[PDB]
């Protein structure tokens, strides 16, 4: 709707919220991010495990855990490839989310992005909604 | 064409490690490195040789030409060794110290 | 001989879960030293990686 009234309003030059929808969308979002999150942190060590599975043959000693990261390796690592931009796309449409809904009050808050990219480099889904809600 | 022969070896082959060599001086056998700096060789069962180390080069010829065996050449940013697969024996191991690319 | 085999039980569930502790330890253990033989391997080595 941020758009919409932009570009209506560009034309015609030319020529109310719902204090719960930020909720939704966020818990839209928070799954996707996970998923990216956990991405990286096992693609941080498919190899480092990779060096380890060519001695002694992986028969009593790996983990479980890394053990279910050994199989799938492949498809990890081919996901990794794109995961960088689905990760920007996400930040900026959380960072455009953030700044229209302050936008809608009337208010400018151009200038608290860099704590909100922080706050995704942490991503406390908590944190965030309350440093949604809060400022 | 047709592949003559396929097979499937469970070793990552490094890209540009590759060489053929009749190691057991009639019986031409496969050499190529592999993840954490071990080198395989392919007889026909692989058996892997322990370089310990990132490999970077890798070949495999005649350098004495007064036995008919060949030598796997293995060649490391700070190394080079020569290495007579059948009587395991290291021919030289040179310390380069500018490198194998 | 029935509030005894309680005490029985309880001293052979304790024994049990000793046992799988220990054979967890032992796993433990195996990853451990894999893991420090290959960061000697990369100490032994010249080059940076």
């Amino acid at each position: 709707i941020s758009i919409l009234k932009d570009v209506l309003s560009k034309e015609a030059t030319k020529r109310e919220i719902n204090e719960v929808s930020v909720k939704h969308t966020l818990k839209l979002i928070h799954p996707k991010l996970e998923y990216q999150l956990l991405l990286a942190k096992k693609v941080q060590l498919i190899d480092a495990l990779k060096e380890l599975q060519v001695h002694e043959g992986n028969t009593n000693f790996l983990i479980p855990e890394y053990r279910c990261i050994l199989e799938e390796a492949d498809h990890l690592q081919e996901e990794y490839k794109k995961q960088p931009a689905h990760l920007e796309r996400l930040y900026g449409m959380i960072t455009d989310l953030f700044i229209d809904k302050f936008k809608f009050k009337g208010t400018n808050v151009k200038t608290k992005v860099p704590l909100l990219l922080e706050i995704l480099d942490s991503y406390d889904q908590n944190a965030l909604i309350a440093f949604f809600d809060a400022a | 064409l047709q592949p003559v022969f396929t097979l499937k070896l469970r070793h990552k082959i490094s890209p540009r490690m590759v060489a053929v060599g009749r190691y057991d001086g009639t019986h031409p056998c496969l050499a190529a490195a592999t993840q954490a700096g071990k080198v395989f060789i392919h007889n026909p069962d692989v058996s892997l040789l322990n370089i310990n180390q990132t490999v970077s080069c890798l070949t495999a010829g005649v350098l004495n030409p007064e036995l008919g065996y060949d030598a796997l050449l293995v060649g490391t940013q700070t190394n080079l060794l020569a290495y007579d697969v059948y009587n395991n024996s290291d021919l030289f191991y040179r310390e380069v110290a500018d490198g194998a690319s | 001989l029935e509030e005894y085999f309680e005490l029985i039980d309880h001293h052979f569930e304790l024994r049990i879960n000793g046992e799988k502790l220990e054979e967890l330890l032992s796993e433990r253990a195996v990853q451990f030293r894999a893991i420090q033989r290959r960061l000697l391997t990369r100490f032994k080595d010249k080059t940076p990686a």
